[PDB]
DNA sequence: TTTTTTTTTTTTTTTTTTTTTTTTTT
DNA sequence: AAAAAAAAAAAAAAAAAAAAAAAAAA
């Protein structure tokens, strides 16, 4: 049989690259193969820059230009390397291996795709707009002769169902009538994703171009719709298999539901002559096959302590030790604003959160803190929302009036590509286990105010219309910003008269914060000076005790704790509830206030990294409740 | 034959659901009703389809589930515990109690 | 059918920038037909450059776009002014706000016509990224689409979550709008709010608001009619220098602030506080840094802050 | 304010017929 | 040379009924 000579040189060069690189002598690729052996992985990663220094690019350019023809030899050399250095990775519980290339020198756009790079190794960038299911693809087929019962195996398939031709025994004469052994055959994961051009590469007036990218193996589901991803792989061409004689009658010679373009009728150049085609004409289209994908656009203490490094672990425990830590944390929140320390403390308590409990009877007790901040304009109420949405994970930002049909809770819309009713997501739904920052909270629609009557307390949304019936989930905290009715706060009317919310909605907010500015000669100078110290030095203007990352780590570490209540804490709690109820006189104070006080005490306890609750914490929570009523 | 979509609670917020086909044999027909939420134990199988290979352009296969067991979960939050296919059914000693 | 500037262009740009009064020349060049209304042209010339833009890690991005709203009596020449500034700017869109889709200025997931597929089409605010977006007939824009502009002028990003796609785009544009009142005249006695039919926050968030007035004055009427008829009678304005100068100032130049600006700015804000919200000072800073980009410089001084405060107080006068 | 009013939005193809003209198959 | 079998060839679309929203008013 005819063999290749350049392929052999590439095969030995790849083996030498794998065995010899060692540049960090660490044997980085042998380290990777050992890591695969211990972790039972099925894909290897090869960097282009690492290969870009051996043979002065003679191997790298040879691989890049003719990746399609050189891949079989690369895998063959990898098999020998694996056998020589790690036989355990030669068999499964054989592992079909994959090679992933990345860090290519130059990137291409979708509009640079020409037929003269077919078969070459490229990298492309685009925004994903559709993904499909993970279907199984037939890789190594196995059949049995109908008469002999002889078994054939490892029948390669390119683009269509291919059965063998000659029986294993030349004594048998059989051209067809095989039976696939679906159990013995090997399968692989398969996914098709649709991408389009980026917003900047699109010209002033353009209909965006599209492409079909094929993800296979371990690369499935790594690209999600709406994201911006950089793919790398080989540019291939895909024929029309329907006119290549598919076995079944199901294709029925290109059955169609829509009319094809008359403009390209006869203009699309189709080749004829082949015996399999018959008198038909074969057509081609360009698609992409990707091997590597990148994106360019747990409250358990024991497992948490494992991930962090030793320096981080010691720094965290030294941070915990000091007793002033609490006073520091309220200063680290939003270091780009002046004043409003109470707002910072409230935001920190909200981010820390409270414990969620379930009773034996099955009723759920809420553990989310809701905050409402009101005041007259130009009081930096909208800076806190931006800080939270930038710093808090799984947080969303929204306004009172929403343009979307599912404004804040949910909507029912028919399937765009299916025969069922689906459910869209509102801002409340998109914030499960997260903070929702609502701005201009006054101008909400009444059908939404009544709808939020369930999300704030039961943390669910329940709809029942013609199409679908469901009980959705909204376990989200709410940080709301509102303006007084009439334009300006009045310092003799209460919160109720100045605000517009009803007693149902008003009683579901854990904390109310009224922030007021005053026009005096001296404070205005300080505020102006502070706001203008920026815009000359962007970084040295503000200096907090802790950076963003230290605070982000401390919050995650503190949320692992779950405090309990002591014996005297319960007595102090009931005494304070009784005193508050007496002082109210039942119009504004209910059981929900006691539950909120419990939540605030638990959050304050989480702040100090203590697993027991002291009556001082209940006193602090009581003071915080009294300050807002 | 029935089609099972993913439950809205299970689906990540804002993503499209997925669906699969389930074959119900004798003694299991008409147990599940259109609109209910169900849990099915079964066998996951594959089969060759000409149209699927023709449209996609690769030798991909179709999948389907042959149902073995059916459990209703419409309105049930006690699924956290309990054992069996129906927690509202009783045994002889339970009736005697 | 039907960038890469040369060194000689650089030299001529420098020598023209060395002019004694660059402000007034391009004040008159942008709208040759418009007579008087020099102050609105001053504001538009300052807008077309924009203050410097910055995004530091801790505080986050701070805006550097100037928003201008023109309103007043119904038969002035604001629409021609907008169509003038449309052409000068490199990348911009001129679409009226009378109707169209509620997300017509942002992304709208639509079914493709040629193929039964899905295409994500951006709107007019996204398509004006890095430039000036002109809105006409601002008063007819619907109550539901207005909120979209609210997220554009506050966070400069638009998020779309439909058909399984959840993503965010970038607006980063500047809004110049023109509106009309209710009735045939803007009576000065009644305040602005009733006539313009616009929410107080939307009017407030505009950096500069100009009132165009038309009073029956013999001198003004005769002078207007005279040059109008002279234009109809058949018998110092650069053609494309503005576009190249704008590109040079927008793509290479980034000014800074010095303590000379500190001393004037703080005391000016305090003196204005002798009902000026904190928005006012961040409006003065943007205008001063945009003026600094003009009369080509690399740092702000007293002249820029004086011009900015003069402009923002002449705006207050109306 | 809660009533009436209003646009509007997928809903569509699963089926047919006996000739007439092609490939296999004794 | 003379049989038995097997597909192509569809195309098409307005006109009406029911249900949920997003603007109007006694
Ligand atoms: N430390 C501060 N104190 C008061 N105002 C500030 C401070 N820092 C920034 N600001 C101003 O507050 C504005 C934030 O918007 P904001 O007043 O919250 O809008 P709204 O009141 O409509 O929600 C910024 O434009 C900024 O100019
Ligand atoms: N100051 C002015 N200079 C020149 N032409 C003017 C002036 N004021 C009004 N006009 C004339 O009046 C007309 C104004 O129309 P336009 O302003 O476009 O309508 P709209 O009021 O809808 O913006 C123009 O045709 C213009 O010739
Ligand atoms: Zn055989």
């Amino acid at each position: 049989k005819v063999d290749d000579v350049t392929g052999e040189k590439v095969r030995e060069a790849f083996e030498q690259f794998l065995e010899d690189f060692s540049v960090q002598v660490e044997k980085v690729y042998r380290a990777q193969i050992e890591f695969m052996k211990i972790y039972d992985l099925n894909t290897i990663y090869i960097d282009y820059q690492h290969l870009s220094m051996r043979e002065n690019g003679a191997l790298a350019m040879a691989i890049s230009e003719q990746y399609y023809r050189f891949l079989p030899f690369l895998q063959k050399g990898l098999r020998r390397v694996v056998r020589k250095y790690a036989p355990e990775l030669l068999n499964t519980s054989e592992r079909v291996f994959q090679i992933s290339f990345f860090n290519l020198p130059t990137v291409h756009r979708i509009r640079d795709i020409r037929s003269e790079k077919i078969g070459s190794l490229l990298s492309i960038s685009g925004t994903v707009t559709r993904t499909s299911e993970v279907r199984p693809e037939l890789y190594k087929a196995s059949f049995t002769c109908d008469m002999c019962r002889a078994i054939v195996d490892n029948v390669e398939q390119s683009f269509k169902y291919t059965e063998p031709t000659f029986c294993p025994n030349p004594s048998c004469e059989n051209r067809a009538f095989w039976t696939l052994n679906v159990t013995r055959s090997r399968f692989l994961d398969w996914q098709k994703v649709r991408i389009q051009e980026n917003a900047n590469e699109i010209p002033t007036g353009s209909m965006p171009r599209t492409l079909d990218v094929i993800l296979r193996g371990d690369s499935v589901e790594r690209a999600k719709p709406g994201d911006r991803c950089k793919f790398t792989g080989v540019e291939i061409v895909v024929p029309d298999v329907t006119q290549l004689g598919l076995p079944g009658v199901k294709p029925s010679s290109t059955l169609d539901t829509r009319g094809i373009s008359k403009t390209t009728e006869g203009l699309n150049s189709g080749v004829t002559g082949l015996r399999s085609l018959g008198v038909r004409d074969l057509t081609y289209k360009i698609s992409f096959l990707a091997c590597h994908v990148i994106s360019i656009g747990e409250r358990d203490q024991e497992v948490f302590l494992n991930s962090l490094s030793s320096d981080e672990i010691n720094e965290l425990k030294e941070m915990v030790k000091d007793e002033h830590i609490y006073d520091k944390l309220v200063r680290s929140i939003a270091p780009a604003v002046f004043g409003h320390e109470a707002v910072k403390k409230g935001i920190l308590l909200q981010m820390l959160g409270g414990v969620h409990k379930s009773t034996v009877e099955g009723i759920k007790l809420r553990g989310d803190i809701n905050i409402c901040v009101v005041g007259d304009p130009s009081t930096s109420k909208s800076q806190f929302l931006k800080y939270v949405v930038g710093f808090a994970p799984r947080s969303v930002y929204t306004s009172g009036k929403a343009s979307s049909a599912a404004g804040l809770t949910a909507a029912v819309v028919r399937d765009e590509e299916g025969g069922d009713y689906t459910i869209e997501a509102g801002a409340l739904m998109l914030a499960d286990n997260g903070i929702c920052c609502i701005d201009e909270f006054d101008k909400m629609d009444i059908s939404d105010q009544v709808a939020i009557h369930e999300a704030m307390e039961q943390q669910t949304i329940s709809i029942a219309k013609a199409g679908i019936h469901a009980t959705l989930n909204a376990r989200t905290s709410i940080l709301a910003a509102a303006n007084p009715v009439g334009g300006r706060y009045n310092r003799k009317l209460s919160l109720r008269g100045n605000l517009n919310m009803t007693a149902p909605i008003m009683s579901r907010f854990d904390l109310f914060f009224v922030i007021l500015d005053d026009c005096n000669e001296k404070i205005d100078t300080e505020l102006a000076s502070h706001i203008v110290d920026l815009h000359m030095k962007r970084d040295e203007a503000i200096e907090p005790p802790f950076s963003a990352e230290q605070l982000r780590r401390y919050i995650k570490y503190a949320r692992t704790f779950k405090p309990i209540l002591t014996k005297e804490a319960r007595s102090y709690l009931v005494e304070k509830y009784k005193e508050l109820r007496k002082d109210d006189a039942s119009y504004r104070i209910t059981v929900r206030q006691l539950e909120s006080m419990i939540r605030l005490s638990e959050a304050i306890a989480r702040a100090n990294c203590v697993d027991e609750i002291t009556p001082s914490f209940i006193a602090e929570a009581y003071d915080l409740l009294r300050q807002s009523i | 034959r029935v089609t099972l979509q993913e439950a809205p609670g299970t689906v990540p917020p804002g993503r499209l659901p997925r669906h699969r086909e389930v074959i119900l044999l004798a003694d299991l027909v008409d147990v599940s009703k259109p609109g209910e939420e169900v849990e099915v134990t079964g066998i996951y199988k594959n089969n060759y389809d000409g149209n699927l290979n023709a449209k996609n352009g690769f030798p991909v296969f179709a999948t389907i589930i042959e149902a073995n067991s059916i459990k209703r979960r419409e309105g049930n939050t006690a699924n956290e515990g309990e054992e069996g296919l129906d927690v509202f059914s009783w045994t002889e000693e339970e009736e005697r109690e | 059918k039907v960038r890469q500037i040369t060194d000689q262009d650089l030299a001529k740009i420098r020598e023209v920038a060395a002019r004694e009064d660059l402000y007034s020349l391009l004040a008159r060049s942008i709208a040759p037909s418009i007579y008087e209304l020099e102050d609105v042209k001053k504001g538009i010339l300052l807008q077309l450059f924009g203050g410097t833009n910055k995004t530091f890690t801790k505080g986050g991005r701070y805006r550097g776009d100037i928003n201008i709203l023109l309103c007043g009596d119904p038969s002035t020449s604001k629409s021609q002014i907008l169509q003038y500034v449309h052409k000068i700017t490199p990348r911009g869109v001129y679409t009226s706000g009378k109707g169209s889709s509620a997300v017509g200025l942002t992304a709208y997931i639509t079914r493709d016509v040629d193929t039964k597929q899905l295409v994500l089409e951006s709107g007019a605010l996204v398509l004006s990224d890095g430039g000036v977006c002109c809105i006409d007939e601002f008063d007819k824009m619907s109550d539901s689409t207005r909120s979209v502009l609210h997220e554009v002028m506050e966070q400069q990003t638009i998020s779309i979550a439909k058909a399984g796609i959840i993503t965010t785009l970038n607006a980063r544009s500047s809004i110049l709008a023109s509106a009309n009142p209710i009735g045939s005249r803007y009576n000065p006695n009644l305040p602005v709010t009733e006539n313009i039919d616009l929410p107080p926050p939307l009017l407030s968030r505009f950096d500069l608001v100009y009132l165009v007035l038309d009073k029956v004055d013999e001198k003004n009427d005769r002078e207007l009619a005279k040059h109008l008829t002279n234009l109809y009678l058949e018998d110092v304005l650069p053609v494309e220098f503005l576009t190249m100068y704008i590109s040079y100032a927008k793509e290479h130049i980034h000014p800074i602030i010095t303590e000379a600006a500190k001393t004037e700015l703080v005391r000016a804000y305090v003196g204005m506080r002798k009902t000026a919200t904190t928005r006012q000072l961040e409006s003065m800073i943007r205008l001063a840094e945009a003026h600094a980009k003009m009369k080509l410089k690399n740092v702000v001084e007293l002249e820029d802050v004086q011009e900015a405060v003069r402009l923002i107080r002449s705006a207050i006068k109306d």
